[PDB]
RNA sequence: AGGGUGAAAAGAACCCCCAUCGGGGAGUGAAAUAGAACAUGAAACCGUAAGCUCUCAAGCAGUGGGAGGGGGACCAGACC
RNA sequence: GACAACUCUCUCUAAGGAACUCGGCAAAAUAGCCCCGUAACUUCGGGAGAAGGGGUGCCCCCUCACAAAGGGGGUCGAAGU
RNA sequence: UCGGAGAGAGGCUCGGUGAAAUAGACAUGUCUGUGAAGAUGCGGACUACCUGCACCUGGACAGAAAGACCCUAUGAAGCU
RNA sequence: UUCACAUCGACGGGAAGGUUUGGCACCUCGAUGUCGGCUCUUCGCCACCUGGGGCUGUAGUAUGUUCCAAGGGUUGGGCUG
RNA sequence: CAUUGAGAGGACCUUUCCCUAGUACGAGAGGACCGGGAAGGACGCACCUCUGGUGUACCAGUUAUCGUGCCCACGGUAAACGCUGGGUAGCCAAGUGCGGAGCGGAUAACUGCUGAAAGCAUCUAAGUAGUAAGCCCACCCCAAGAUGAGUGCUCUCCUA
RNA sequence: GAAGGUCACGGCGAGACGAGCCGUUUAUCAUUACGAUAGGUGUCAAGUGGAAGUGCAGUGAUGUAUGCAGCUGAGGCAUCCUAACAGACCCACAGACUUGAAC
């Protein structure tokens, strides 16, 4: 609508860059799900009979 | 939030909901696993289990109205003689959901629906 | 709900037939007028040979309303078409007889009107 | 207040101890019932004919929109469990149409219809 | 007094039992204390019956409730009006210093907040099993806490 | 609108990561902290690292007086 | 996905009803065919598609069809262009 | 007249791509008074943790427009 | 009636406040959009109503004037922009 | 976690009728002050179990047309659910319920007592007592981010 | 590296985004510590409504008996069969000077 007069640019703009803090893996722990050797960070398929797999044994 | 809200109306008109749902339904009892958003998963969840309980009762009363949902005359007979009879001992829990890795290029949600 | 300028089919022989509300009497500012409240209205259509000619500023009382009236007895009372009866500054109607039944909510204000009335609801 | 989620429905379960005569009496039936008429009261009761448009609720059940033909167009429903109420008696055999809505018999007011 | 809570329980062992949801304190009125039994009932055995009792519940929430809802008195069209009616009615000046007159009616938000109804007589009262009947009103929707204080008519 | 890497291009085989775009090495050259956006390549603008100041303090905020702190001093001498 | 204020395009809305407003703007409503009927005025060509009303659904019968329509009878829903 | 509710396209959040009017410089609170005399930046005083989001939107005589109003300059362009 | 000041008050005078009618035209024609209505208010006072008081050619019920006080409240329409 | 609490805001408007005395008062007519009770308007908030509204995600009737092979039974589409009707939950209202208070501290205008200077007299100049919806307080919301960062209860850690 | 907080998951008569409230498959430890927050299911209530099929009467339409049957969204009770995963991280180790009252 209106128009800003003096544009400080420096300072002000920089401060408004804290709210965008580095969102490191936005999720819970979901660490090693046992016998995974690694597995993705966020929760994933559990361990049991071949499930979710396109092919079977 | 709507005091006592249930079943998302998505971002499309009502008639647009009872149309897309008809897809994820048959495709679920015809293949097995269907990928979709977390919202759709929760939505289709009931629309599927409520269609299974109908077959459990058999008769024709649960077939005329049922046809009103799905159109495929192939997946209909299924429920009336296939997997529902397998849950004849299990009260509920006909469907099962699970979250997975985010979309490809898109944020979220993502989940795979499959019969227990 | 008898707001300003409204049609109230008279329930007597005062001469009028259907007057139009003009102002609800009560306090500083009256929004609506339920059954049992006086209202100053003017007649639009009236019978020739009558003591009250057309176009006149005369007070009257509401005997029937199209709104759902409620009471302490948890009872609800309502009618089809709202009506009214011409009333003199003294408190008594200019007419003699009354039609369109009557509302008990008036017996608390005007007893004569309810007395002469044929049936009370 | 006994622990058994029946209290909130106890006040109603203890008041519903008054069995209703007509199972549904969904027709013309012109029952008079009773009307609390105080003022100079002589311990007397009066009644008015009724009609269709039978309604109700899981709680304080409501009779039905009287829409009686007496006088002009008497209407307004009421309650039975009310402190002042008398036994209900049948009138004419039940007909066939719909019990919940009926705008007819009002604008079509006549000897027939 | 197990799930969720943990620290409030152990910090209550001080001569007492069964912890509620939120402990509330009162004022002076001559009553029993922790030395005889430490357990208040719902009879009050003093406030006297028949009198009216106040009820302080928790108000509901309409989200970012507008201004036409916190006052309900603003005309406006919609089928042709540019105000769309729902609009706050356009408040403010155009060429005046002042200071936007803070505190004036505006949209804002809504949520849980104390209410209190005061007065209100009673029809029935029962003890032991715990149960009371208030003359309608009853702030907030069934699921709050309420203080059901006596009566500060003074 | 848009100029010139170097004297001659020997203007980059092969090797490693990636989708056999891109980069880093191995080499060539006195130089590629010169290589096809390439010479010398400042300023406006946009960042990292380090020392100091920075939540009870406000007004084109620099200046004069001026403690403390991180370093550099002189075999005190009180300074940058 | 969420789905509050507010804005845009709309539905349904108790009583009363334009009392809003510069102005009933914007809406709502009227709006099918046949038949009956239709004022002042008129260079009497018109207004008269004024206004104001009724029926027309479906099936059967009269022809176990003369492409329609009409005339009787019966019947369904609150409503039958 | 007191409007409310609901269904859609935006608004809000996240993912990808990705503008502008404008702007001397900023650590650009209120108020009284004062001031080429209706400034936050003067003086006194009061108040006030630092920093965002959404929304409502009065101040910065905000933005766009060296105004089409008046007058001035023995200007100009048409017409009578 | 009488009686100057319950009320009012001629010939004249001294001030406050400042929204009227003007002057000034001091700051703005590299511009700050005029009036009214609608929406939403803020403050002050010599506040009309409610409350507390004096005088009264104030019997009472109702009024006139004056003092303190605004805490609050302070209308719907016909016609016209 | 529970409170006290420096402060701020909101609420704070008002009528009629009746009892009281239709006495006192007044030739009549007409008709109180003080105090008390009941019943409303406007407005604010909440509740919305009742009366009603929305409900194109509940159900039903049904027009034109297409399709499920067909009859039947259904489904899709039709200016903005095709039109139309009812309705549970929730959300609101013409719905329901309640507070706008009284009682105090201290005062303005005014009415006061006693008694000075002006041995009378006079409200004081010295000492006191009354006094409105203003002010303070009383009711309500926030409130030690009032960094003069409070108070009270309880819990965890004593490897080199 | 505890109390505790936070994140996530399943949800909320609480929300624009955050916050806030309840819960996380022994429905966290003892003593019953009262610990299904949601979806589905079962029952019931409520709202429509007395349909499908079949039999019968009539040329047909239509109607009747079973049918006050069936269907059934957020309401209530009940039921955790599905998903609420065993775990992590963050936050630390009785914790300053002077004086007074106590020891």
């Amino acid at each position: 609508m209106a128009v800003p007069k003096k544009r400080t640019s420096i300072y002000k703009k920089r401060i408004r860059k804290n709210i965008w803090k580095k969102k490191g893996y936005w999720a819970a722990l979901k660490a090693f799900s046992l016998a995974k050797s690694l597995s993705t960070g966020n929760s994933k398929s559990f361990f049991v009979r071949k499930i979710s797999n396109q092919t079977l044994e | 939030m709507r005091h006592g809200r249930k079943v998302p109306k998505l971002n499309r008109p009502p008639d647009q909901r009872r149309a897309l749902l008809r897809g994820l339904t048959t495709q679920l009892l015809k293949h097995g696993r269907i990928k979709t958003t977390k919202a759709r998963a929760r939505a289709v969840r009931k629309y599927v289990d409520k269609m299974i309980t109908m077959a459990k009762d058999g008769s024709l009363h649960k077939r005329r109205q049922a046809l009103g949902f799905i159109y495929e005359k192939q997946i209909v007979h299924a429920l009336f003689a296939e997997v529902p009879d397998r849950y004849g001992e299990r009260n509920g829990g006909y469907t099962r959901i699970i979250r997975t890795l985010p979309r490809r290029g898109d944020n979220a949600p993502m989940a795979y629906i499959e019969l227990v | 709900m008898i707001q300003p300028q409204t049609h109230l089919n008279v329930a007597d022989n005062s001469g009028a037939r259907e007057l139009m509300c003009i102002r609800i009497i009560g306090a500083s500012n009256r929004r609506y007028a339920r059954i049992g409240d006086v209202i100053v209205a003017v007649i639009k259509e009236a019978i020739p040979n009558t003591p009250l000619e057309r176009s006149e500023v005369i007070r009257a009382v509401v005997v029937r309303t199209c709104k759902e009236l409620k009471r302490d007895n948890g009872m609800i009372i309502r009618y089809d078409d709202n009506a009214a009866v011409i009333i003199d500054q003294e408190g008594n109607p200019k007419g003699t007889r009354i039609f369109g039944a009557i509302a008990r909510e008036l017996r608390q204000k005007f007893a004569k009107i309810v007395s002469l009335a044929p049936e009370v609801l | 207040d006994i622990m058994g989620i029946l209290n909130k429905k106890a006040v109603h379960a203890a008041e519903e101890l008054r069995p209703v005569p007509g199972i549904r009496t969904g027709d013309i039936v012109q029952i008079r019932l009773e009307v609390p008429e105080n003022k100079r009261r002589l311990s007397v009761y009066k009644g008015i004919v009724i009609s269709r448009q039978n309604a109700g609720i899981h709680t304080t059940i409501r009779i039905r929109r009287i829409i009686a033909g007496v006088g002009v167009e008497i209407v307004f429903p009421l309650y039975s469990p009310n402190i002042k109420e008398i036994k209900v008696v049948s009138h004419r055999k039940v007909r066939k149409a719909r019990l919940y809505y009926l705008r007819d018999k009002l604008p079509r007011l006549s000897t027939f219809k | 007094r197990d799930r969720k809570l943990t620290k409030p329980e152990m910090g209550h062992l001080e001569k007492s039992g069964i912890i509620p949801l939120r402990h509330l304190q009162e004022f002076r009125l001559q009553s029993i204390d922790g030395f005889e039994v430490t357990q208040k009932l719902d009879f009050g055995e003093l406030f006297k019956e028949g009198d009216l009792v106040d009820v302080s519940g928790t108000t509901i929430g309409k989200g970012f409730q507008g201004g036409i809802k916190r006052h309900n008195f603003k005309r406006g069209q919609m089928t042709h009006g540019s105000k769309s009616h729902r609009q706050l009615g356009s408040i403010g000046a155009g060429t005046t210093p002042g200071r936007v007159y803070k505190g004036k009616k505006m949209p804002g938000r809504m949520g849980g907040t104390k209410r209190k109804i005061r007065k209100l007589k009673i029809v029935k009262i029962d003890d032991q099993l715990n149960i009371i009947m208030i003359k309608g009103a009853l702030p907030g929707k069934p699921g709050n806490l309420l203080r059901i204080a006596p009566a500060k008519i003074v």
